[PDB]
């Protein structure tokens, strides 16, 4: 036998969870009929679905003018990368490598991958096709 | 004292069987 | 280490048995053969350098 | 320490085995040829900085994932939620424990880091760098939560913390005494490194798949695919219809073991479907005697598994039955013609001897015909008034019962009829006694038929008893209860001719055995013919025709034709003359005719004519219990070496292999069990063989494993046996120490008769059998459903445990292991309750719950075991019209101290009736007729008790002969259990007196009033308890949570976890939802706001009248809010009054104080505050409170108060208690304690409260 | 043991996490087993990691003879002159002292480094200079120095230590320091030192042109308690101070701001006189603001910062690296009245508005950082009775720093006591005057006493016997000081100690400077007596 929520002669509403740090129960049988159930004498029944047991919850720019960047960024015959090593070697210029690999990330981010092994040739064909 | 209820293997020196045993009176 | 009864017989008789000095376990461990009943999977040790 | 490591270290080279080839692994190899890595050179300060924030931000990402927006990262990985929680926000944060596990593990990372990032900014030395990484991976638990995901890494903290032992104190001599730092870090290093060499592969499991009776139904399954897929598809279409029909029916006959045959059907499928039937019985076979060997370990397991295992072996043991009663129906009697002529000869020549004559049949009135109906009647309803409540089958024979008794002659007439005339008989049912160690058959009789079979058995055992039909040696009688059987067994070994002189080389021999099957072969056609000696012939063929009847079981009929029907009511005579038989074939007509002695001057049990009769022969005792026998033999030298000699002769032993396989006490210590030696061994195997020959093997068969036999000699120092359930062990004084006298118990001293002085000493203990059954009746005890009351739990807890120690009264105290299997038992007891009052476990849960009486509406419970009632629970308060007065009242008593023993009760007994005895030749010579004057020195002394010479029944008890083996043979017609077997309450009286357990159960509590301060009591406003009473055995859980409610929720049970109610103060410690729903029913309608704006309302009606007394000028009910009814952390002024010209005001000060100094501070404004507690049985001190209260609300910037003058009044309603504490005006102090006695004595809301608590606890007066 | 040997023969032929003790093994009555005769090994093998000088002392001294009996003659002269070596690399090792035996000018930086840890305090800044170690070794002049001695501090605090000798290098300061460890002679003697040293032609003014210092202080009782510290300081040197306070009539403090170089005061009041021309700013290079997170947390945040709009800013330090560089604001320090400006801070906590006041009120500041039952050490041993004496034998033995304190509970136990330790060789008084001094002096290291005046703060005090309440108890251990380094309380713990047990235990828990289980998890501790 089972109990419903009408024989319980007197639930009321939940007014607040909480004050002073001390939890506060909300009259009503509704969250102990959600974890468990009644019999006819009034005895509980807990349900034991915890599987994972859960042991801390328990307890509580364009695309364009990355392409003129990098070929304004770039000599003939030079990979994106060489660049780059060329560039790192405090290094010689800090400020054209950190916009080099500014636009390169910019570039990896939209989808394009495997731009470090890019020569300037097929950089200059992606720019006019 | 959590409840935990003792065994009583050592715990009888001076503690007879037939001690505290009382009778009861006729009745009427 | 954890674990890996016995009747009187004419065998293990005390009135048969001088005891004399009290043996231990090191005399069980350095001679395995020598004292022990059912000696199973002992290791011989080393003697002597 | 030095030790664990070591242990690890020999582990860890006893475990080592080699590595298996493989291929060399590469693991950054082939992911340098990706693409999507690059190479470069960095700091480890930077690197280990750009680690840890990608593990936060894979973290984030995976918080983040599942839309988790309550749940916030901290950056030292700390995960905490932003608010409280729902039910389905705690269903969608269940992750893995790998999740934290990485949690815990990139906390222990990012704190290694920064302890570099720490010394590489200058702040600290590398001194105290190499210190701060010593202390991390030492307190990897202290300083992580890691220990909690994982626990075998548990062995990896205390390894750790071994290493962090030794190099400390290696480091800590000389100079050098304590403080801190060491800087040796890398022992505890590695241990982590090879710990993350394991915990590695597992998380990236994990993250890689997250980032990305049946099996006897499968094998049915593809048997009826190999059957169907096989025909083609017209049959397909017709076979799948065809076959599953008659597929369960097969299984069905099978079952009911009815033979499967029917005709138009082909051979091949034919031994398909006996494959299939084979295939599934062997499964159901080996489930069964598997279900059966789980659950007799002691395995926990569902009841309906027990009721479909117990039916399944049921059905098995009426197949085996069906089978062995063909198997003689075919095999014809396995007993030859020469042996049934021997015992039958054997039988006249015994009959012949003691001039037996034969028990005629009753002709027309035997003037005694009504006393046996009347008794049979009686014990038929004997079993009937246990429950009020029966069948429709049950009331059909208690209707023929009762006009049994309405017309007793025609009654007669009818059982006299069916004695002369009928021999068929209807069908007698089978069910089965659940125990779970031994299966027992309980059978079920026709009423008709069990009514003359029940006046049968009365008159028959009541002619037995007056022809001297059983000799004195078989056993049990009904004088004598089996542990006076075996103090007499005792003193009869005692009193023996020189039974301890041992010096020429005599022997002692005790031997125990069982007759194997001595129920299922007993032939019937040869106990007529042994029957027809002693009755009538009609009455003999009436015993046996009723055995030839059919047994049913629900669907399995056989007929009986070998071994006699148990459950019958005359079947107890059955059992005992035909044991007599046996006492022809064992014991000797000569040895017999010495014993029993002349037919004109029998001898008693255990006693002969004179000395030389009694020691002429070796067999000089013997008993019989009804299915086991006790000899005891005494041998000389001689005779002792030729019955070895003879032994010997047929059966040689050249290895001495007679010593493997000899039965031995195991639970005595090698210094008290019988010494193994040879020729002990040898006297024994002789001794059961010479007794072994003297009984064919077609009539009767004893055997060697199921035997015991103990030697006495010069080798042996102490003789063992088993007997009536108890372990008894002899020892002499002579072969033992001196004088020394300390007083045991299980010790039965021994003297002899003639000298009076000690000779020997008898040792008790209970055998494993009982501690087993006991064990079997605690298990069933633990079968109860979550339904069930707790009462009904502690009645069978009581119940098993009065069965247990009013039988083994002396033995318990000697055995240790059965002392801690009843503690044991008693804390698996008190844990199913506690469990069912609540999930979690609680720290602490007092006695005084369970050991209350039933009348103060507690439990009944009794107490096995050292408990203590400790300190401040003993305490208790009541208030009167000058204040609260508190007062102060230890071990719970134990039932064994409430006994007697055995021994003390049999002198006793015979003293007092030798006294009864004296005093009765005095009364008869001088006319007298013996009174309640002359008997009541000794009341309740003796066994049988001297109650039952009082009593109104003597002319009905004093013919109810053979009561004690019929009330033990009640267990085979009875379904339910038989505690107190060995006893009946009518005949012996009442063996124990148990109200003095319940006095001095009141008496240690602390009295009533210390008991009733647990109970809720003061809140019902009954002023004394001696005129109330229960509403109308047993108490509801419910009402048995709300009664114990003040000691239950209490701080120091549930600790740490409180809540609040919502529209009260009520404090729950933990939850408990069968308090709730009371809390809930009684606390409705906002009757906590409705009794404080009452008790506001009547102050304020107070302060209305008598204005001119106190000088006030206006009195003013503060705007109330509703919240303020129930909020604890500030308070509120409810009344203000407004001072004429000025008042003087007092330091504050209590409510039965009257030391009142009234200071220079006169203020106009005074306020009054109302609060009311909910208080439990360690905090409901009121003066206190009210007093914590007005220092707390008066001393902070939380609440507000108009006036800094003023009371605070604090009200309990747990215990109905009232208090004030604060500033007084005067002429103010006498009026409010006028004022407030006149609330709490008529505030018609209070009133409403205490009757709502009267209803909820039904209780009235 | 002849009765277990016995047993043995009888037996032979018939979360947690700590180890518990009886998982122990070796646990065997054997004369041959307990004392199992190490090794020694020709006197010249060593166990390694446990000292060898300590090894040299617990040897057998067996070999030894056998040496000097079989060495030749000239072998003796031969060892002799090796252990002279050996002593000769062990002077020049050495020459590692502790700064209580050296000097000032052979003091090395880790040694200064030392000093500074021992007294648990930490600067922040570039070239911190070298604190103070003694009167006797300061290098303050000699009449501040008399004056000092006449004002009775024995001993400075760590916060005069370290910001005497930054007041004196007219650096900013922020002492991290609560109320009462002596935070006021720390900022007032520097600026004692200022005044007193000028030369006569640059004191003289006609005019009153305002204070040389203002001290500013959130609440009327602080400014009173720093008021009549700085009077007690400068009536000696013939100082003014002025109080500009709360709670005094208007009459008196306005003609005392009449007569005219310190001047102590609260925000409302000093800002009601600066909006309203009774005191001006002229001269002021000296600006204290003792707990400024009091003035937060009240709100005077926009009042001081309009404090702060009436100084003249001519004097307020550049914002470079050259305003903490020593040899300049030495320099500058010693330059007389044309110094920049210089402000001390005092606090408790860090709230970002302090941050505030700092980032607007100073140039490159030195942050000084200064660290009953709440505050002190608290250890506790449980013991029967009889074990009292040998557990407080190797405690003393460990060794102290004296005066230390024993308590016991009744005066016959303080007379027997006392009279063992004197017998043990300590130095033990009994308890008028006289017993104080001695301790103060170093001549006693141990006083003896029951619960029954005034005495020093003490490294440690020992409970031989518990005390019957806990009121006592708090009271014992307060005796390590009110503040400074926490000391430490051991207290001998018995059985007849139980009705105690359920306090104290909540004494340790309520003490974050305290680590105990045997004590916690007593079932005598578990409710109140």
């Amino acid at each position: 036998d089972i109990l419903a929520s009408e024989d319980v002669e007197g639930q009321e509403a939940a007014t607040l969870p909480s004050e002073g740090g001390v939890r506060i129960t909300p009259f009503n049988l509704q969250e102990e009929m959600e974890e468990g159930h009644f019999d006819a004498d009034g005895n509980y029944f807990l349900n034991r679905d915890a599987q994972i047991r859960d042991s801390w919850l328990d307890n509580i720019m364009s695309a364009q003018a990355l392409l003129e960047g990098l070929l304004e960024l770039l000599l003939p015959r030079e990979t994106v990368a060489g660049a780059l090593r060329r560039l790192g070697a405090q290094p010689s210029s800090p400020q054209r490598l950190d916009r080099l690999s500014g636009l390169a990330d910019q570039m990896v981010a939209r989808g394009n991958l495997g731009v470090y092994q890019e020569t300037r040739e097929r950089l200059a064909m992606r720019l006019k096709g | 004292p959590t409840g935990e209820v003792l065994s009583l293997v050592g715990k009888l020196e001076g503690t007879r069987m037939g001690d505290k045993a009382q009778r009861t009176k006729p009745q009427m | 280490f954890e674990p890996l009864d016995e009747d009187w017989n004419e065998f293990n008789d005390i009135n048969k048995i001088i005891i004399r000095q009290p043996i231990r376990t090191e005399y069980k461990i350095a001679f395995p053969y020598l004292y022990n009943n059912l000696p199973h999977h002992v290791h011989l040790t080393w003697y002597h350098t | 320490s030095y030790q664990k490591l070591l242990k690890y270290y020999v582990l860890n080279a006893l475990k080592h085995r080699p590595p298996k080839a493989q291929k060399k692994r590469y693991l950054f190899r082939s992911f340098k040829a990706t693409k999507f890595f690059q190479s470069t050179k960095l700091d480890w300060v930077e690197v280990g900085l750009q680690v840890c924030r990608q593990g936060y931000n894979m973290l984030n990402l995976l918080i983040h994932r599942k839309n988790l927006n309550y749940l916030h990262l901290d950056y030292n990985f700390n995960l905490k939620p932003v608010k409280t929680l729902t039910t389905k926000e705690r269903k969608k944060s269940r992750f893995g424990n790998a999740f934290h596990l990485c949690r815990e593990v990139l906390r222990l990372t990012k704190l290694v880091v920064d302890s570099h990032v720490q010394y590489r900014l200058g702040n600290v030395d590398a001194f105290q760098l190499a210190d701060g990484l010593q202390y991390i991976f030492a307190h990897v638990g202290q300083l992580t939560g890691m220990y909690r995901y994982k626990y075998k890494l548990m062995r990896q903290i205390r390894m750790c913390k071994d290493l962090k032992h030794l190099i400390y104190y290696r480091f800590n001599t000389g100079p050098v005494g304590k403080g801190p730092g060491c800087g040796f870090w890398a022992a505890g290093w590695r241990v982590w490194l090879f710990f993350m060499r394991g915990i590695t592969p597992l998380l990236e499991r994990w993250l890689g798949n997250l980032l990305a009776s049946h099996f006897d139904l499968e094998l049915r399954a593809a048997v009826m695919h190999d059957i169907l897929d096989m025909m083609p598809e017209g049959i397909k279409q017709n076979k799948a219809r065809t076959i599953l029909q008659h597929l369960s029916e097969a299984w069905r006959c099978w079952k009911a073991n009815i033979p499967w045959k029917v005709p138009g059907l082909p051979t091949p499928i034919e031994n398909m479907i006996l494959r299939y039937v084979k295939a599934k019985a062997d499964w159901w076979t080996n489930t069964a005697h598997y279900n059966r060997e789980r659950i007799r370990r002691g395995a926990t397991v569902d009841k309906t598994v027990c009721k479909k295992n117990l039916g399944r072996l049921t059905r098995l043991y009426l197949k085996a039955e069906q089978e062995r009663q063909h198997n003689y129906l075919k095999d014809g009697p396995y007993i030859t013609a020469e042996e049934a002529v021997a015992v039958y000869t054997t039988t006249v020549h015994w009959l012949e001897s003691r001039r037996f004559s034969p028990i005629p049949f009753p002709p027309l009135s035997y003037k005694h015909d009504t006393k046996l109906l009347i008794l049979a009647l009686e014990r038929l309803k004997e079993a009937y008034s246990v429950k009020s409540r029966l069948n429709q089958s049950q009331r059909e024979e208690l209707g023929l019962i009762e006009q049994a008794y309405d017309n007793p002659h025609e009654a007669l007439s009818r059982i006299k009829r069916h004695l002369l005339t009928q021999r068929a008989f209807k069908e007698v049912g089978i069910e089965f006694m659940d125990l779970y160690s031994h299966l027992v058959p309980v059978y079920d009789v026709e009423p008709l038929e069990k009514i003359t079979d029940a006046y049968l058995d009365q008159y028959l055992w009541y002619e037995a008893d007056k022809r001297r039909l059983f000799p004195p040696w078989i056993k049990p009688a009904d004088t004598e209860p089996p542990p006076l059987l075996v103090y007499k067994w005792c003193q009869g070994i005692n009193n023996l001719q020189d039974v301890w002189e041992t010096s020429e080389g005599e022997c002692n021999v005790m031997l125990e055995s069982r007759f194997e099957k001595m129920y299922e072969k007993i032939d019937l056609t040869l106990l007529n013919r042994l029957l027809r000696l002693i009755v009538d012939h009609n009455i003999a063929d009436y015993m046996t025709a009723k055995n030839n009847v059919v047994i049913n079981y629900k669907d399995m009929n056989h007929t009986n034709s070998y071994g006699i029907i148990r459950g019958l009511q005359f079947a107890s005579f059955i059992v005992q003359y035909y044991g007599l038989v046996m006492d022809l074939l064992v014991l000797g007509l000569h040895r017999a005719s010495e014993m029993a002695g002349p037919p004109q001057m029998p001898n008693d049990f255990l006693s002969f004519q004179d000395i030389a009769t009694e020691a002429a022969h070796p067999i000089r005792l013997f008993c019989r219990y009804i299915d086991r026998i006790h000899i005891f033999f005494r041998f000389t030298a001689d005779e002792a070496r030729d019955l070895i000699q003879r032994y010997l002769t047929e059966h040689p032993d050249p290895n001495n292999e007679n010593i493997v396989g000899y039965n031995n006490k195991k639970c005595w210590p090698r210094d008290a069990r019988m010494r193994l030696m040879k020729h002990d061994v040898n006297l024994g195997r002789a001794v059961f063989w010479d007794i072994k020959n003297r009984l064919p093997r077609s009539v009767t068969t004893v055997q060697w494993e199921n035997s015991f036999v103990s030697v006495y000699s010069k080798d042996n120092p102490n003789l063992l046996f088993n007997m009536c359930g108890f372990e008894c062990r002899i020892l002499p004084k002579c072969r033992t120490s001196y004088e020394e006298f300390t007083h045991k118990d299980g010790v039965w001293n021994l003297q002899n008769e003639v000298t009076k002085e000690r000779t020997a000493q008898c040792f008790l203990r209970v055998d494993d059998e009982s501690m087993q059954r006991f064990h079997n009746r605690v298990r069933q005890i633990l079968m109860a459903s979550g339904s069930t009351t707790f009462t009904k739990i502690v009645n069978k807890w009581n119940t098993a445990l009065i069965g247990l120690m009013t039988y083994f009264r002396e033995a318990v105290v000697n055995t240790q292991e059965l002392l801690d299997l009843l503690v044991k038992c008693e804390n698996k007891i008190q844990t199913r309750i506690k469990i069912g009052l609540n999930s979690k476990m609680p720290s602490r849960f007092p006695p005084v719950v369970f050991y209350t009486p039933k009348e103060l509406g507690g439990l009944g419970m009794l107490s096995m075991g050292h408990v203590l009632i400790p300190q401040s629970d003993l305490r208790w308060s009541k208030q009167t019209d000058v204040g609260i007065t508190h007062f102060r009242s230890q071990l719970i008593p134990n039932l064994y101290r409430y006994i007697q023993p055995w021994e003390s009760e049999f002198i006793d007994s015979q003293r007092v009736w030798a006294e009864y005895a004296l005093k009765r030749q005095e009364a008869i010579a001088q006319n007298r007729r013996l009174t309640l004057e002359d008997l009541e020195d000794s009341w309740d002394r003796g066994i049988p008790r001297i109650n039952t010479l009082f009593q109104k029944d003597r002319h009905t008890l004093a013919y109810d002969k053979g009561w004690r083996v019929r009330t033990d043979f009640k267990q085979y017609q009875v379904l339910k259990q038989n505690p107190f077997w060995w006893t009946h309450q009518r005949h012996d009286g009442k063996l124990w007196n148990l109200n003095n357990y319940r006095t001095d159960m009141i008496q240690a509590l602390g009295g009533v009033e210390g008991i009733l301060e647990h109970t809720l009591f003061k809140g019902t406003y009954f002023p004394t308890w001696e005129g109330l009473f229960w509403e109308k055995n047993q108490i509801p859980n419910r009402r048995f949570t709300l009664w114990w409610s003040p000691t239950i929720n209490r701080a120091n049970v549930y600790v740490g976890f409180q809540v609040q109610l919502d529209l009260t103060g009520i404090f729950m410690h933990g939850k408990i939802p069968t308090l709730k729903i009371s809390l809930i029913q009684i606390f409705r309608a906002h009757l906590w706001q409705k009794i404080h704006e009452s008790i506001v309302m009547d102050l304020c009606q107070v302060f209305d009248q008598e204005l001119d007394a106190l000088e006030i000028e206006t009195v003013q009910k503060e705007t109330i809010h509703p919240r303020k009814s129930y909020k604890m952390n500030s308070s509120c002024a409810d009344i203000l009054l407004f001072a004429s010209y000025k008042w003087n005001v007092s330091r504050p000060s209590l409510l039965a104080d009257s030391k009142d100094v009234m200071d220079s501070t006169t203020t106009q404004k005074y306020w009054i505050d109302i609060q009311l507690r909910w208080g439990d049985y360690d905090s409901h001190d009121i003066e206190r409170y009210a007093r914590a209260k007005f220092l707390d609300y008066t001393t902070d910037n939380m609440s507000i108060y108009p006036s800094p003058t003023g009371v605070l009044i604090a009200i309990d309603l747990a215990y109905n208690l009232h208090s004030a504490y604060g500033n007084w005006f005067p002429g103010s102090k006498p009026l409010i304690q006028q004022a407030m006695a006149k609330i709490m004595k008529a505030n018609p809301a209070l009133y409403v409260l205490r009757e709502r608590i009267r209803k909820g606890l039904q209780l009235y007066s | 043991d002849k009765s277990k040997e016995l047993h043995a023969i009888k037996e032979r032929y018939l979360f947690v996490f700590e180890w518990d003790a009886s998982e122990d093994t070796s646990i065997d009555y054997n004369p041959l087993y307990k004392e199992r005769h190490q090794v020694q090994l020709l006197g010249r093998g060593f166990i390694a990691g446990i000292d060898l000088k300590q090894q040299k002392r617990e040897q057998s001294r067996f070999y030894g003879d056998l040496m000097e009996k079989r060495r030749t003659l000239e072998e003796k002269e031969q060892e002799e002159a090796r252990l002279r070596k050996l002593r000769k690399k062990e002077a020049k090792q050495r020459w590692d002292r502790h700064w209580s035996q050296k000097k000032l000018d052979e003091m090395t930086d880790r040694d200064w480094r030392i000093f500074r840890e021992d007294y648990s305090i930490t600067t922040k800044g570039g070239k911190i200079p070298n604190p103070i170690r003694s009167w006797k070794d300061s290098s303050l002049p000699p009449h501040i120095l008399e004056v000092i001695d006449k004002c009775g501090y024995k001993e400075p605090t760590p916060i005069q230590r370290q910001a005497i000798p930054i007041g004196l290098q007219n650096r900013d300061i922020i002492g991290v320091a609560e109320t009462g460890s002596g935070k006021t002679a720390a900022f007032l003697i520097p600026l004692l030192v200022w005044i007193t040293t000028l030369p006569k032609i640059d004191r003289i003014e006609e005019s009153d042109q305002g204070p040389y210092a203002i001290i500013l202080a959130p609440t009327r009782e602080l400014a009173q308690q720093i008021e009549e510290e700085t009077i007690k300081f400068g009536k000696p040197l013939g100082i003014r101070t002025v109080a500009v306070i709360g709670g005094i009539s208007r009459e008196d403090q306005g003609f005392r701001l009449r007569m005219g170089e310190i001047v102590i005061a609260t925000p409302g009041r000093l800002i009601d006189v600066l909006e309203n021309r009774y005191l001006v700013l002229s001269r002021c290079t000296y600006v204290v603001l003792d707990e400024a997170d009091r003035m937060i947390d009240m709100g005077f945040e926009p009042d001081v910062q309009k404090i702060l709009e009436h100084m003249p800013v001519s004097n307020q330090k550049p914002d470079t690296d050259e305003a903490e560089d020593p040899e300049k604001m030495l320099a500058n320090f010693e330059s007389g009245k044309h110094k920049y400006r210089q402000t001390v801070m005092f606090t408790a906590t860090m709230p970002p508005a302090v941050e505030r006041l700092a980032r607007s009120y100073l140039r490159r500041p030195a942050v000084v950082y200064i660290g009953p039952h709440e505050r002190v050490e608290q250890k506790v041993f449980l013991m029967s009775e009889s074990e009292k004496r040998k557990k407080l034998l190797a405690i003393l033995e460990q060794g102290f720093d004296p005066p230390i304190i024993i308590f016991v509970n009744q005066k016959k136990g303080c007379d027997v006591l006392a009279k063992s330790l004197e017998k043990m060789g300590y130095n033990a008084c009994t308890l008028r005057e006289f017993a104080l001094s001695n301790l103060k002096a170093g001549a006693k290291d141990i006083l003896v006493a029951t619960d029954v005046i005034d005495i020093q703060d003490v490294s440690m005090v020992v409970n031989y016997d518990m005390a019957k309440n806990i009121e006592d108890y708090i009271h014992r251990i307060g005796r390590t000081g009110r503040a400074g380094k926490s000391g430490v309380a051991i207290t001998f713990l018995t059985k007849e100690d139980s009705a105690v047990f359920y306090e104290l235990k909540q004494a340790i828990l309520e003490s974050p400077v305290s680590s105990p289980p045997e004590l916690a998890n007593h079932p005598d501790a578990q409710h109140k007596p």
